[PDB]
């Protein structure tokens, strides 16, 4: 049950980071949901060293100052990772549990997500782009996005739509249907009362014992079966 | 400019966050008006099939 | 009046009317919609009661 | 026809902008204290109303500048004698970032509340100002399309089932036809099990 969405969504996570090219995979070479879930969902150095190198390929002026804190100053890096995440918009400064892994899973596998997203694919691999002078690169870089938001800002509120994206509503409902969807203080009770996880089950269950009984019937009844067209 | 960009950040942040807030909301009712559709599906396919 | 068609086909969204508007300006690429995709399936459990029916 | 608006409204002396943009600005942060304040100078067509709208405007402008204290244009109440100017453009930026803050401190879930803290730190890195503000643009195109998703889905989602309960509604009808035939026919029921 549950789990299975948050099983799932770990293969998802751990396959964008072999296509993300993760080192702190090199070998790593897992087949099971559940030890995927576990890499990205237990309290492990692994898992924080991974965050550490998500925090990196986002920021990389923090791989600087997570390489010089040791081992025996982890929860030192936890608190730095945290505030980059909190300075990020990804978590709480305080969050610190969230980045050594005691949170619930999906809660975890939201914020890797959140991570992944923002580290754009590597798709026109620009060979020699990789470490030229950063200081003569990131003010040309944020210049260059400031103009991208600068346009793109001034030609989505140009749009006639640009309120209705920010207060969206929809009604493919015609005439003979609003008498059922005016009906919400009766129909609405069955829609809570149904048990959902129980009844899909149940379902499935008298459907095995009546195709069994049918079957059964069909092979007592096999001379009844034959094809003797000419009753009449 | 770096009071520019985190105000290009603002205006980002501030429309996601009106956008979820709005959408959600379309979503939640977009849901219960498929199943109070659907309840009227169950009932006459089953009449459908004793009449069957 | 005019009346609205029941066969009428699906209608674009206030984003498409955005999405296709901000492509065609170049303010948008689509690798940069794609690098953005978000594959939630929407209302599931009207489809959890639509099996069971 | 009479009351320009657009980017360049301020870089000239305006005071409908002025009392429009404010009475605005202070209705979409609190809706009841605007319709309060402002309740006896609303529209400000004359010349004590004008002096009562901006005292007003100034009062509640001076206690967000106490209120957000080093994060604000500090409040004088001549700026509104002749609003204009980039020192009134500055004055209603900060303001309007205040209110925007005042929506995310009200618009965002109860988990995600820290974001309003975050957009309050003025980052001086503009490396992890542009971190945050990609990540900022992304999370927006992800929930823009999204909407059309929902949009869409729900449309597809419905014509299917507006489609599939008229062909049954019109199923059910010719099958209550049919049984209005053997209901004719069949009164001997009681016979077959013996006559079998």
């Amino acid at each position: 049950m549950t789990g299975g969405k948050e099983l799932g969504a770990a293969v998802e996570l751990y396959e964008r980071l072999q296509m993300l090219s993760c080192p702190c995979l090199e070998g790593v070479y897992l087949t099971d949901p559940q030890s995927i879930y576990e890499l990205l969902c237990t309290p492990s150095s692994h898992r924080l060293d991974i965050l550490q190198w998500l925090c990196s390929r986002i920021y990389p002026p923090v791989q600087e100052q997570l390489s010089s804190l040791k081992e025996s100053q982890t929860d030192t890096k936890v608190k730095e990772i945290a505030k980059l995440c909190f300075d990020l918009m990804l978590c709480h400064f305080d969050d610190l549990d969230l980045i050594r892994g005691h949170a619930s899973p999906f809660k975890q596998i939201s914020f890797i997500g959140q991570l992944l997203d923002v580290i754009q694919y590597p798709d026109t691999i620009s060979s020699n782009v990789i470490l030229e002078s950063l200081s003569h690169s990131t003010e040309k870089n944020v210049v260059t996005c400031i103009r991208e938001n600068e346009e793109l800002l001034k030609e989505l509120f140009s749009s006639p739509h640009f309120q209705a994206t920010l207060s969206p509503e929809c009604n493919p409902w015609p005439a003979d249907f609003k008498p059922l969807l005016n009906a919400e203080e009766s129909l609405q009770k069955r829609a809570t009362q149904s048990s959902k996880g129980k009844d899909m089950s149940n379902s499935v269950e008298a459907l095995l014992e009546i195709s069994s009984s049918l079957k059964a019937l069909k092979e007592e009844c096999v001379d009844l079966c034959s094809s003797v067209t000419d009753g009449d | 400019m770096v009071e520019m960009i985190e105000s290009q950040t603002l205006l980002l942040t501030y429309l996601t966050i009106k956008m979820q807030k709005n959408l959600f909301r379309l979503e939640e009712k977009a849901e219960r008006n498929l199943l109070l559709v659907n309840d009227q599906k169950d009932q006459l396919q089953e009449t459908i099939h004793m009449m069957k | 009046m005019m009346a609205a068609n029941p066969w009428s086909p699906v209608q674009p969204s206030a984003a498409s009317l955005l999405l296709e508007k901000c492509l065609a300006a170049g303010v948008l690429s689509q690798n940069a919609l794609d690098q953005a995709q978000l594959e939630a399936p929407c209302f599931s459990h009207a489809e959890e009661l639509q099996r069971i029916t | 026809v009479h009351v320009t608006f657009g980017v360049n409204m301020f870089d000239k002396p305006n005071k409908d902008a002025f009392y429009v943009v404010f009475h605005f600005l202070f209705g979409k942060l609190d809706n009841v204290r605007c319709k309060e304040v402002f309740r006896y100078c609303w529209p400000p067509l004359d010349k004590k109303r004008d002096a009562e709208f901006r005292k007003a405007c100034c009062e509640w402008l001076k206690k967000i500048s106490d209120e957000v204290g080093a994060g604000f244009p500090q409040v004088v109440a001549s700026i509104f004698l002749s609003p204009g100017g980039p020192k009134f453009v500055h004055l209603l930026y900060h303001f309007a970032r205040y209110v925007m803050l005042q929506h995310i401190k009200r618009d965002a879930d109860a988990g995600n509340v820290f974001i309003s803290e975050a957009l309050q730190s003025k980052i001086q890195d503009p490396q992890k100002a542009l971190a945050r503000n990609k990540l900022a643009r992304q999370k927006y195109l992800k929930v823009l399309q999204k909407e059309n998703l929902v949009i869409e889905e729900y449309q597809r989602k419905a014509q299917l089932l507006i489609k599939q309960i008229r062909d049954m509604r019109s199923e059910h009808v010719a099958l209550q036809n049919q049984q209005k035939l053997a209901e004719k026919v069949d009164r001997k029921i009681s016979d077959k099990d013996e006559n079998i």
